RNA sequence: CCGGGCACUCUAACGGGACUGCCCGCGAAAGCGGGAGGAAGGAGGGGACGACGUCUGGUCAGCAUGGCCCUUACGGCCUGGGCGACACACGUGCUACAAUGCCCACUACAAAGCGAUGCCACCCGGCAACGGGGAGCUAAUCGCAAAAAGGUGGGCCCAGUUCGGAUUGGGGUCUGCAACCCGACCCCAUGAAGCCGGAAUCGCUAGUAAUCGCGGAUCAGCCAUGCCGCGGUGAAUACG
């Protein structure tokens, strides 16, 4: 039960950046402070470092995780 | 009773509408 | 009265007795009785071989059911588990997923209480 | 921890609002803000002029700001000069084209807020508070005023520990709302601390 | 409360959702009545003063 | 049809203004239906007494907007001769819809 | 001709008109037994006429409104009482000793703050 | 009751019989403030009890409630250490209340499915001299005549 | 609905009305017991109101304020995150463990409030949340609106169930710049514990307890089962 209902929202920040990164070949680590945006298909293959609120953690983006968000793989919490 | 959201009493307790409690 | 992948209700009302199938609740039972053209208030014993065979025709292949449904749900768990998703982590640690509080009353998902000292 | 504000009790019977007009959903908020701005301005400037009550009334874009003064000479000013500046500064904040009105209050010792201001003044220059208290209650009692009461706050005379002062006279029944009990609060800001001054004055029956 | 935190008054909040009441007199952070523009403490004191017309002592 | 919507925070003020209007209009006009009273809009506000709890101490106040209706029938000139602007009350509020 | 009694019970109003007739009582376009169908206390509404031996001597038409149907029944009782008194005042001698002319002033009591419903206090545990 | 005698509430008479004990029993059957449903329970039970045995439910009700009323009971009194069970007689009002309470509690502790059936059969058994309510009554009375050794602690 | 009319219910402003006044009793008096009359009585019921002071009670984290520390810095903007963490422990509650019950149609009766892009009758689409269209109400006239328990009818048949809805998988609407952290809601499916609760402990003396729904403030939305009000039905018991 998760819903965006139309024009699935992806922030311009990484949108234009990655759609221009794809044109020159795959790039290495990217900078991401916007975990509010949705993952889109052409993101597969990169390595995206997202913000925990404190840290910068790299995430390998694959075909399986397209429908979800950036931040499902950056755990804010730390326990045990 | 009131917690069952797919029955009519659970619909009137939440005040919502649907298939198990149509409006009219 | 065998209908789906092995499923034998008996001695009750048919629409009620269909809830005992895995992928059928009251809604799908009413839908089966609706489109199959069968009296819902009938007992299971009085079900015609033709009525039973039509219920089998509909219920068997319109929705995914017992073994397929259990394996599909479990494989969905495994699917969002093998990915590094946070939801998969909540399924790993055995904690509620829908976004509840875990300070108190996480009993259903976390199991019986294991009381450490303090 | 008891004894709610007396004028808030009194608002219904034997007391009236400092603002009496009408509004709705879309108007009440900033109109009340404008009233607060008016009272703010008049408490900035007219404190030493001996003012007690500001009654603001509105019919329809008509404002009727009424200032009750113990000394109208400082409000009117020589040749009316001072009823020009701050009466224009009043309209330089609100574009409602508002006019100003003055009124006389007899016996400045009979109005409780004025007595509070007086005792707070004598406290700020650090007089013995109890003499100011009893003298104020006598000023009240020497002209009608079947009851009078004065309360002062802690750190009296600059003392480290906080205390509570006293010396009412007559009869001051805050419990029963019958007989037009007036109340005034003042704030004495001094080097040692802050002293609240409560002046209760009881006059009339019905 | 804090002066800068009344930044709502210049609203321009970059997003329409970020508008909160911020009781005018006391600069209330949490609990504000929208009809008076004041907060429960400021409303209490102002209704005690007698500057809010029509406000009486409720009793029944 | 001359509807006169009277509204206020004070009931005696409404009675004063409405009765003055009807007394003015009674010297010229018809068997005027006169001062009908309408239900009052009651806005209640519960406030916790002390800042920083003592939750169960709250007291409430109530504002009430009173409404009255006039409904003058067949007024011509002398009615509005005593109508233009002659009233004292300030807290009263008058509307006219036709 | 016709006699009138109003009565009132627990936020209910039951205008009662009594005339001579056979004993047929109607309410709001329904007979007395169709509108109050299956209510065990519905017989108490025509109880005030059993000290005067009506229902064969009388006939009624009632219009009731407000509250619940039990308050409607009791307001019907009181209204029948006052109509019976205005018909024949001597009936008072047999009415008030029965108690049918007394307005039941029991009203639901307002809810107070700090409580759940107007008297129930919230439960504390370990004082 | 520190000051006053706590004057007893005078219940309204009944619409069917005209008797007050019937209204009291119907109140004892009522729960959550449903006197209508409780009255329907008692009167369907009245029909059932008048049919299954060809007697008037009036006198059977009266005889049952009379059979369940006890004549002695026990109250605890603190004397010289831990308290003791002291027997004593019963007030008529308290006999009425206890009889009706035992009636309802023994009726609902019965196996019968419907409420009115439980009420009717409980009233029948109590009117015959047997049943659960009379068993609780006779246990209350068996508390007396047993600790009668404390008959000098009456108070 | 209309013509029309205020008698009625009603709405809301002023009044009348209860005072132990009448009688019996007891008493030195207040007063007490009983009775009539009365809508009502011995304070008719409910509020608002909380004394001199107490506990160095509570908050300078609402405000105002006396002193001591901060100054490319505690001040200041913004993004992200947090206040939602969990092997545990209590407090307050919500829903329940069913047959005086559940569900399904059908039908009747409240009071108090709220609504100018705000409440949204009505038609259409959709199983639905909801969307499109669109009338009216500056609201005793319009709308929220259906009250719910109840009534008759029906099915269930003592069974972890046509009890109970937690958990979880999927699909979807909506407010919003944006629902991973972390929203509500709808639909399909999954249908957990729980079959009246150990020691102990809580509320309530009359429309009260119990139960049933309704509304409101704050608020774009809402984790509100909270809080503050409203009425429906309506007890048990008080020897002491
Ligand atoms: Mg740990
Ligand atoms: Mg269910
Ligand atoms: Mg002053
Ligand atoms: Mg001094
Ligand atoms: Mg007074
Ligand atoms: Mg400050
Ligand atoms: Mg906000
Ligand atoms: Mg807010
Ligand atoms: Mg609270
Ligand atoms: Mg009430
Ligand atoms: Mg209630
Ligand atoms: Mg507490
Ligand atoms: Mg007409
Ligand atoms: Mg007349
Ligand atoms: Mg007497
Ligand atoms: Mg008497
Ligand atoms: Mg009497
Ligand atoms: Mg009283
Ligand atoms: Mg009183
Ligand atoms: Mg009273
Ligand atoms: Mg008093
Ligand atoms: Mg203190
Ligand atoms: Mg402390
Ligand atoms: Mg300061
Ligand atoms: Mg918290
Ligand atoms: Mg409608
Ligand atoms: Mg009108
Ligand atoms: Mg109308
Ligand atoms: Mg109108
Ligand atoms: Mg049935
Ligand atoms: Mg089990
Ligand atoms: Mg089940
Ligand atoms: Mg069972
Ligand atoms: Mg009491
Ligand atoms: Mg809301
Ligand atoms: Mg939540
Ligand atoms: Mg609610
Ligand atoms: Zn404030």
């Amino acid at each position: 039960p998760r819903s965006l209902k139309k024009g699935v929202f992806v922030d311009d920040h990484l949108l234009e950046k990655v759609l221009e990164l794809n044109a020159k070949g795959e790039k290495r680590l990217i900078k991401t402070w916007s975990r509010r945006s949705t993952i889109v298909p052409e993101m597969v293959g990169h390595t995206i470092a997202v913000y925990n609120g404190k840290q910068h953690v790299p995430v390998y983006i694959t075909e399986n995780m397209v429908g979800h968000k950036l931040g499902e793989f950056a755990p804010t919490r730390t326990y045990r | 009773g009131k917690g069952d959201r797919r029955t009519r009493r659970g619909k009137i307790w939440r005040g919502t509408y649907g298939k198990y409690r149509p409006r009219k | 009265a065998r209908i789906a992948g092995v499923e034998i209700p008996r001695n009750k009302r048919v629409d009620v007795a269909l809830t005992y199938i895995y992928g059928i609740g009251k809604a799908r039972a009413k839908e089966a009785l609706e489109k199959t053209g069968i009296n819902p208030a009938t007992r299971v014993k009085d079900l015609t071989e033709a009525e039973v065979v039509r219920l089998r025709e509909y219920v068997e292949n319109t929705w995914k059911l017992e073994g397929e449904l259990r394996a599909e749900v479990a494989a969905n768990i495994k699917r969002l588990m093998d990915i590094g998703c946070y939801r998969g982590l909540r399924h790993r640690r055995g904690l509620p997923v829908r976004g509840q509080r875990t300070r108190t009353n996480a009993r259903t998902r976390k199991g019986p209480r294991k009381t450490v000292a303090g | 921890g008891n004894k709610i504000h007396p004028i808030g009790f009194r608002l219904g019977i034997t007391r009236d609002w400092e603002s009496r007009w009408y509004a709705g959903k879309k108007q009440y908020r900033h109109l009340l803000l404008e009233d607060q701005r008016i009272r703010g301005l008049l408490e900035k400037e007219l404190y030493s002029a001996g003012l007690a009550r500001v009654d603001i009334e509105r019919a329809a874009d008509n404002v009727a700001v009424t200032v009750h003064v113990a000394k109208p000479g400082v409000v009117i000013g020589r040749g009316g000069e001072r009823i020009r500046v701050l009466r224009e500064e009043l309209a330089k904040l609100t574009g409602k084209n508002v006019a100003l009105n003055v009124q006389e209050v007899q016996n400045p010792n009979l109005s409780a807020p004025l007595v509070a201001q007086r005792v707070a003044e004598q406290i700020e220059r650090r007089f013995a508070v109890r003499r100011a208290i009893k003298q104020a209650v006598q000023r009240v009692m020497e002209s009608g005023a079947k009851g009078a009461k004065v309360i002062v706050s802690g750190r009296i005379g600059g003392a480290e520990q906080a205390r509570t002062e006293w010396a009412a006279q007559g009869r001051v029944p805050l419990h029963t709302l019958r007989a037009n009990i007036d109340y005034g609060f003042a704030l004495a800001r001094t080097t040692y601390g802050v002293l609240g001054v409560k002046a209760y004055i009881f006059l009339g029956e019905v | 409360a804090r002066k800068a935190l009344i930044e709502k008054a210049k609203r321009t909040p970059k997003f329409k959702v970020r508008a909160y009441t911020r009781c005018v007199r006391c600069g209330r952070a949490r609990s504000v009545y929208r009809f008076f523009g004041l907060c429960r403490i400021c409303l209490r004191e102002l209704a005690h003063k007698g500057q809010l017309p029509g406000v009486r002592k409720a009793s029944w | 049809k001359i509807r006169i919507k009277l509204r206020g925070f004070d009931h005696k003020t409404l009675d004063a203004s409405a009765q003055k209007i009807v007394e003015a209009a009674r010297r010229s006009g018809a068997q005027v239906s006169g001062p009908i009273p309408l239900p009052t809009r009651v806005r209640r506000f519960t406030v916790i007494r002390g800042p920083f709890k003592h939750k169960d101490s709250r007291e409430h106040f109530e504002l009430r907007t009173h409404n009255r209706l006039v409904d003058i029938i067949n007024p011509n000139r002398k009615t509005i001769e005593q109508l233009m602007t002659l009233d004292l009350p300030t807290g009263v509020e008058i509307e006219i819809k036709t | 001709e016709q006699y009138y009694g109003t009565g009132r019970r627990k936020e209910a109003v039951a205008r009662v008109f009594l005339r001579p007739g056979n004993g047929k009582v109607t309410v709001n376009g329904q007979d007395f037994n169709e509108y109050f169908q299956g209510l065990v206390r519905a017989v108490a509404a025509l109880e005030p006429l059993r000290a005067v031996d009506a229902l064969g001597h009388f006939d009624a038409y009632i219009t009731v409104r407000g509250g619940g149907k039990s308050g409607q029944i009791d307001a019907i009782k009181l209204g029948i009482a006052r109509a019976l008194v205005q018909y024949n005042p001597d009936y008072r001698a047999k009415l008030k000793p029965l108690g049918f002319l007394t307005r039941d002033a029991r009203v639901v009591e307002r809810k107070k703050y700090g409580k759940h419903k107007a008297r129930r206090a919230p439960q504390y545990s370990k004082r | 009751a520190r000051r006053r005698r706590a004057e007893v509430r005078q219940l309204q008479p009944d619409l069917v019989y005209g008797d007050v004990l019937v209204t009291a029993f119907i109140n004892k059957i009522m729960r959550d403030g449903k006197k209508n449903l409780a009255a329907r329970i008692f009167y369907d039970a009245c029909k059932i009890i008048q049919e299954k045995t060809g007697q008037e439910p009036l006198k059977v009700f009266k005889q049952a409630v009379e059979n369940v009323k006890p004549r002695m009971e026990v109250r605890s009194r603190r004397v010289g250490g831990a308290n003791y069970q002291v027997p004593m007689e019963v007030s008529p009002r308290r006999q009425q209340s206890l009889a009706l309470r035992w009636l309802v509690q023994a009726a609902n502790q019965r196996p019968e499915r419907r409420a009115a059936v439980r009420i009717a059969h409980e009233l029948m058994d109590a009117a015959e001299g047997k049943g659960g309510a009379v068993k609780k009554k006779e246990d209350v009375e068996r508390m007396a005549e047993a600790n009668r050794a404390y008959a000098h602690y009456r108070w």
